[PDB]
């Protein structure tokens, strides 16, 4: 993968060496063409996932993520230039050097076979996230959501780091590779109880699960535009590769100590769709939204079934481009009126025509509109937990009638109903947002055309 | 006839022709315990580098 990461590594560079006025277009130009060159993953096989070298590989599984990863960093380019316009030109090249140094080492995460080599890498994206929201965010609890981030993230994962130690020690190896072929069965213990726990609650921290979730909508609400597209739409997953990657070694123990986070999970996504129904702000409404499906990402990779695991990676792809999109709408609004607010303004269709249709397109992918990847996802789970239990049609029902209430809440409050009367500064959409929003869209609506890429694999 | 001594004379260190045999072991002193193997060949580079977690060398 060092077709990939060299020329990141010189694109660091290009943004530090141009000029005042040209560091944008170059930046943009250059991550669209490493976004395009990005499509040489494609070459997989029906029996073999395609190795690099002893450190570096990619399964069918990676591929989407990196490819995401690679075609997300030129968006946050783009619509993270309307809010440091009036920015000092070194604070600009280091927010971009930011952007660049956590994209590098999100490609270095997903592909690196070495399983703790992938910890560190996964360990190396709390910095510049961190930064990222600490120094350009805008509200005061941004100290706080960093602190709450961080130690969140930390306070799960040094158990993890100590439980792959153990695992090196014992097996002989951390390679994923070896670790297919080498893999024992584990017993029941309370060893193996507290081994499970250590390799799990980081990932389902990070995912995030029920209870443990209090560290996203402080996060998403007090970050920047880019640092919640990199939040919503990649960050996310880190947890979701990890497990799938870390229930290998964790069998037959899963069949009995998966449930208290199943229920976690489904009355969490119960609990957070019933949030989003009362939720007075949009980058909440959104965050909220954003743990009910990765709860609902939780319960399918923990069932370990193969559609389970189908729904899941096309879970995460598409709910990556949707949580995206949405949040940058909400910024578009909140660079319009100043203000966070869902209900400040209204009926903002009579006004945006275009914008409204661009709201109507994501409001309507985020409840699952076939036959787009999201209900491709929805409904590979939905399968998977009818197979394992009958109740869980109930549940998944219950969820599916609260999104679709929330969304629809969220379009009707947002742009629907008699307009406001004392805001006026409504300018037209710019040529930058409608484009943003197009290449929010057209991939996610493309990706129902072929989407035999994204599932997973054993597809 | 005894004519004493010298300054520094009686000081002297001699020899003494005896017959009793040398005794092998004054100190009675027990087996000494084996030493350990010394380290012999020619220096090989390293299987496959560090051979420390993921670094190939
Ligand atoms: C996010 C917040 C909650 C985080 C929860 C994380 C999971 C909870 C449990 C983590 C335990 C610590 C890592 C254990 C890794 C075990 C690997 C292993 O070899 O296991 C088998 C080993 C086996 O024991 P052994 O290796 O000594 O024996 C050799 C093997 N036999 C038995 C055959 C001789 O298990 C252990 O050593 C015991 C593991 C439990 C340790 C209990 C102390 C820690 C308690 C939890 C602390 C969690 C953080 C608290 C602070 C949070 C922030 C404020």
């Amino acid at each position: 993968m060092l077709k990939y990461i060299i020329p990141t590594m010189m694109l660091m560079p290009l943004t530090w060496l141009s000029k005042n006025s040209m560091i944008w277009i170059n930046t943009t130009l250059h991550s669209l063409l490493i976004s395009l060159t990005s499509l040489l993953l494609l070459n997989q096989f029906g029996d073999n996932s395609l190795n690099f070298s002893l450190t570096f590989f990619s399964d069918s599984l990676s591929t989407p993520l990196l490819i995401l990863t690679m075609w997300l960093l030129p968006l946050m380019l783009m619509a993270s230039q309307h809010h440091l316009s009036k920015e000092n030109l070194a604070r600009k090249k280091l927010f971009i050097s930011m952007l660049i140094l956590l994209q590098l080492f999100l490609i270095m995460t997903f592909t690196a076979t070495e399983l703790i080599f992938f910890y560190i890498m996964f360990e190396a994206t709390l910095v510049p996230t961190l930064i990222i929201i600490t120094r350009w965010g805008n509200q005061t609890e941004r100290l706080n959501a960093g602190l709450y981030f961080l130690f969140y993230t930390l306070a799960g994962s040094l158990p993890l780091l100590v439980a792959l130690i153990y695992i090196q020690n014992t097996m002989g190896s951390l390679n994923f590779l070896i670790l297919q072929y080498w893999v024992q069965p584990m017993p029941n213990s309370w060893s193996n109880t507290f081994m499970w726990l250590a390799c799990m609650m980081a990932f389902m921290v990070k995912m995030p699960l029920y209870g443990l979730h209090l560290w996203l909508p402080k996060a998403h609400v007090e970050a920047p535009i880019a640092g919640s597209m990199v939040l919503a739409a990649i960050l996310l997953k880190l947890g979701g590769y990890g497990m799938m990657r870390i229930t290998l070694l964790l069998n037959p123990i899963t069949d009995f100590m998966a449930y208290p986070f199943i229920m976690l999970s489904l009355w969490g996504m119960i609990m957070t769709s019933s949030i989003c129904l009362r939720q007075t702000d949009l980058k909440s409404l959104i965050a909220y939204s954003s743990v009910s499906h990765m709860a609902l990402v939780i319960v399918a990779i923990l069932i370990q079934t193969p559609w389970s695991y189908m729904g899941a990676t096309a879970l995460m792809i598409a709910h990556g481009l949707t949580s995206s999109m949405l949040f940058c709408l909400a910024n578009s609004n909140y660079e319009r009126v100043h203000s966070r607010t869902m209900i400040l303004a209204r009926g903002l269709q009579t006004l945006l025509p275009l914008m409204a249709a661009w709201w109507l397109l994501a409001s309507l992918t985020n409840l699952a509109l076939p036959p787009s990847i999201n209900l491709i996802g929805e409904l590979f789970v939905v399968m998977s937990t009818f197979s394992w239990s009958n109740i869980t049609i109930i549940l998944m029902g219950l969820n599916m009638v609260i999104t679709a209430l929330y969304s629809l809440y969220m379009l009707i409050t947002t742009q629907r109903g008699k307009h406001t009367h004392h805001i006026n500064n409504i300018l037209p959409s710019f040529t930058r947002e409608n484009a943003l929003m197009s290449l929010h869209m057209l991939p996610l609506l493309l990706l129902s055309l072929n989407p035999k890429i994204i599932l997973g694999p054993l597809y | 006839g005894w004519v004493r001594p010298d300054l520094g004379e009686l000081s002297k260190v001699t020899k003494v022709k005896t017959d009793r045999p040398l005794p092998e072991n004054p100190y009675h002193s027990r087996a000494r315990p084996e030493p350990n193997p010394e380290v012999e060949g020619d220096l090989k580079p390293a299987r496959h580098g560090s051979r420390l977690f993921f670094w190939t060398m």
